[PDB]
């Protein structure tokens, strides 16, 4: 039995350029809990990242968050690069201010 | 407060 | 109103033979407060929220001891299932279990939970009634059999309607500032224009406690379901949780869509319309 993640990239708190706020990736619905899932700066991975401890929903699927303090500019790009079993190739979702 | 026994499946 | 404790237990036995990983989070509603990791070997169950590190040694002492006990019995089951499925060592399997208790306001038991899962589907579970077992399978069967020789829905029902009950309470005045609190969420609609003729209506919901929310859509004052979007409820980092639901509508005609909230911290319900 597998399930494939659902991605969701964002911030902690509403995004202002300048100001000290923390990324956020939150992985959920997968199966098995096995996953990589790396944030990236302008498509480099960043280096210090933290996560959640595993559990999982009423459905048995696994969540997890990772995160990381940054600051946000207009200029830099962020993204959460997931691999799972059920995926053939790593899925990057970028970072979308309004999401 | 965890399950003080432990049972085996 | 309500509150619940949780523990979710996972196993995963990893390729080849090395050593499974157990995991072990314990909750209080959203909040979670006790934690314990293979994979972050320190081998002691420890502290993830205020109220409960003012607990003293022997507390901490009990909690590592018995967390240990289950990890060991996990270590057994994959073996077991292992066996029951006629499984190789050499492949990845995943034991999940889940238990505790629900009270009300009044803070008496209201239902009992304790359910396992193998390899991402029901494994056996104990009924609402705290007597009786589901068993999803042939292998589960065994294990059916196996715990109605030996009384074992009768010793956990005394745990669930007991001990389980009196430790919440005693969470729930321990961390009663934070553990008793309703954030209501903080809400706002923004407006995307697609081109001409489309415009999407996001619905926000944030920094909102506990997680339970209804994010809903209505066209005149009709539940509106057809070019929707609904994301998972997701954590904010902070204790607090966000959501959004969205709606693709015709330009001209954003008027007719209101966005309504229900959350157990807004005195009434909440909506929501674009203006």
């Amino acid at each position: 039995i597998q399930r494939t993640p659902k991605i969701q990239v964002y911030s902690r708190h509403p995004a202002e350029n300048g100001k000290s706020n923390f990324l956020n990736c939150y992985v959920s619905g997968f199966h098995p809990s096995d996953i990589e899932v790396d944030l990236l700066k302008n498509g480099e991975r960043i280096e210090k990242v933290e996560h959640s401890d595993l559990s999982f929903s009423k459905d048995w699927s696994f969540y997890l968050l990772y995160y990381t303090e940054f600051t946000p500019t207009e200029k830099d790009e962020y993204a959460c690069r997931v691999n799972h079993v059920t995926l053939s190739q790593p899925k990057i979702v970028k970072w979308d201010r309004d999401m | 407060y965890l399950q003080p026994r432990t049972f085996l499946l | 109103g309500s509150h619940s404790m949780r523990y979710f237990f996972t196993s995963v036995s990893r390729p080849g033979r090395g050593e499974p990983r157990f995991i072990a989070v314990g909750y209080v509603d959203d909040t979670q407060f006790v934690r314990f990791d293979s994979d972050a070997a320190s081998q002691r169950m420890e502290p993830r929220a205020p109220w409960i590190e003012q607990e003293g040694p022997e507390y901490w002492d009990g909690e590592t001891r018995k967390v240990k006990a289950h990890s060991q019995t996990h270590r057994v089951d994959l073996g077991t299932l292992r066996g029951y499925y006629n499984q190789s060592e050499a492949g990845s399997h995943t034991v999940q279990r889940m238990y505790g208790c629900d009270v009300g306001s009044d803070w008496r038991f209201l239902r009992g939970y304790h359910q396992y899962a193998y390899d991402g589907k029901d494994y056996i579970a104990l009924k609402e009634d705290l007597r009786s077992w589901t068993a999803a399978d042939m292998a589960a069967q065994t294990t059916k059999h196996k715990w109605e020789a030996a009384h074992v829905a009768e010793q956990l029902r005394a745990y669930l309607e007991g001990t389980c009950v009196e430790w919440l309470r005693r969470y729930l005045e321990n961390g009663k500032e934070t553990l008793q609190r309703t954030d209501a969420p903080k809400t706002h609609m923004t407006h995307h224009a697609v081109s001409d003729h489309e415009a999407t209506l996001r619905c926000w919901a944030l920094s909102f406690y506990p997680a339970e929310i209804t994010l809903t859509w209505q066209r005149d004052g009709e539940d509106q379901t057809q070019d929707t979007e609904l994301v998972e409820t997701r954590p904010a980092g902070d204790g607090t949780f966000q959501k959004w639901a969205a709606v693709v509508v015709p330009s001209g005609q954003e008027q007719r869509y209101t966005c309504h909230v229900q959350h157990e911290g807004l005195p009434k319900p909440l909506t929501l319309r674009w203006e």
